[PDB]
């Protein structure tokens, strides 16, 4: 269950 | 400089598709997570979708899952929103949004927003307004009622622009018919009713409709 | 997570310290941001991580709080700080949700509306519909009650209102209420009245006409 709020940047 | 420029918005029928684009410049776009955020007329901000910097994950709001897809071109520095199965409820300004860069496991706030592009979803037919006087009976009020037009916008001037003080052109209201209506009013010295002529100039570019209506007491 | 802002509007003057409140329905730690938005423009980030001042933002903006209770403070309102302010959470497994905004409007002295009533135009009547418009001009504050009476019968569901943004010169509002009836229903009655209640008026004002007179 991945967190959609995790870091989306490089 | 550092900017986001959206395009692709317009008026579209329900059930149809539309592709929004957002051109990024001035920063290393292919290292940022990016979002779409929307704002319905008169309402607050509502998140739409997120895409990771490398396209490897994407998430979507309940209302757009199965209908919208977010994508990016990391060589042209462009973000996309493919909008399918459009419905009236999708009417809104759409903003492309950059997430503030962060180190570590967590995402951050939204630090850069584009100007927005407006999507209007409606089955209404294009149609020019009917324009009716609001007749004046030590200050007098008069105006023009601009009724039953689609889509937005119209522009209203008074006396070809020579009349600006005291003019209030109200925001359009969307009627149950799906057509818009507004009124423009001006207050003038009631002693000037006979002496000055008052004409409202309505222009509805979507329908190439131009009306100049004289309002008399 | 639902974000709730309070107050929904406040009235303030240049030079005032203003403090806005944001509440989260459950704890969001410090993953909270504040934005400013002006009409027709995109939002601008002010504060992130509940108390960090965003790069390039004026130092009069500050943020405080954690968990469920947050505030934004403008130490001294500048003339360009009248806008709507949104808070927004980005807590783990919580996606992104915004409060409904707090509008900071310009305070000024009370101004009672000028009230005008306009009967349907003869041109519109021939088309089978009657629009009756009530105009409230140049009033403050924005709170106003406008009731349509037709032969002393309170109307409901057949009118719509429009309000201007605060006027840049005199900081007042103007409002229109438009009552819409078929031609046939219009001709069924004689007296059409607009009744306006506003704090600048000691008693409600009613403006009316007799159909045809």
């Amino acid at each position: 269950n991945p967190d959609p709020n995790a870091n989306p940047n490089v | 400089q550092v900017q986001l420029v959206e395009s692709g918005g317009g008026v579209v029928q329900p059930g149809r598709s539309l592709r929004l684009s957002c051109a990024a410049s001035g920063f290393t776009f292919n290292t940022y997570g990016m979002h779409w955020v929307r704002q319905a007329p008169g309402k607050g901000l509502e998140w739409v979708a997120i895409i990771w910097y490398d396209g490897s994950q994407k998430y979507y709001a309940d209302s757009v899952q199965g209908r919208f897809t977010i994508s990016r071109d990391n060589h042209k520095n462009t973000l996309y929103l493919q909008m399918n199965s459009l419905r009236a409820e999708d009417t809104a300004v759409y903003f492309c949004v950059r997430v503030r860069f962060s180190v570590g496991p967590h995402g951050s706030a939204f630090d850069l927003w584009g100007q927005g592009t407006m999507v209007t979803v409606s089955s209404a037919s294009t149609k020019g307004p009917s324009v009716f006087p609001l007749a004046p009976s030590g200050t007098a009020a008069l105006g023009c009622l601009v009724k039953d037009y689609f889509p937005e916008p119209v522009t209203v001037s008074w006396n070809s622009g020579a009349l600006t003080s005291g003019v209030h052109t109200f925001p359009a209201v969307l009627q149950s018919s799906g057509l818009y209506s507004l009124s423009s009013v001006v207050t003038v010295p009631s002693s000037s009713l006979g002496t000055q002529t008052y004409i409202c100039n309505v222009n509805h570019k979507p329908s190439n409709t131009k009306v100049d209506k004289k309002v008399e007491p | 997570v639902q974000m709730t802002q309070s107050p929904s509007t406040l009235s303030a003057s240049v030079g005032d310290r203003v403090t806005l409140t944001c509440r989260a329905s459950q704890s969001i730690s410090s993953w909270l941001a504040w934005y400013q938005q002006k009409p027709g423009k995109a939002p601008k980030l002010l504060i992130y991580d509940a108390s960090s001042l965003e790069s390039g933002v004026p130092s009069r903006f500050s943020g405080s709080g954690s968990g469920t209770e947050f505030t934004l403070t403008i130490s001294s309102l500048q003339p360009d700080d009248f806008a709507t302010y949104y808070c927004q959470q980005y807590n783990s497994y919580s996606f992104w949700t915004f409060g409904q905004g707090t509008k900071v409007e310009i305070k000024r002295t009370v101004a009672a509306p000028s009230v005008f009533i306009f009967p349907p135009s003869d041109e519109q009547l021939k088309s089978g519909t009657a629009s009756v418009v009530c105009l409230l001009n140049n009033f403050y504050p924005r709170e106003a009650k406008v009731q349509w009476k037709v032969d002393n019968a309170l109307q409901s569901g057949n009118s719509q209102e429009s309000v201007t943004e605060q006027d840049s010169k005199d900081s007042t509002y103007s409002l229109s209420s438009t009552l819409t009836l078929s031609k046939a229903d219009y001709e069924k009655h004689k007296v059409y009245a607009c009744e306006v209640t506003h704090q600048g008026l000691s008693s409600p004002v009613t403006k009316s006409f007799n159909r045809g007179e």
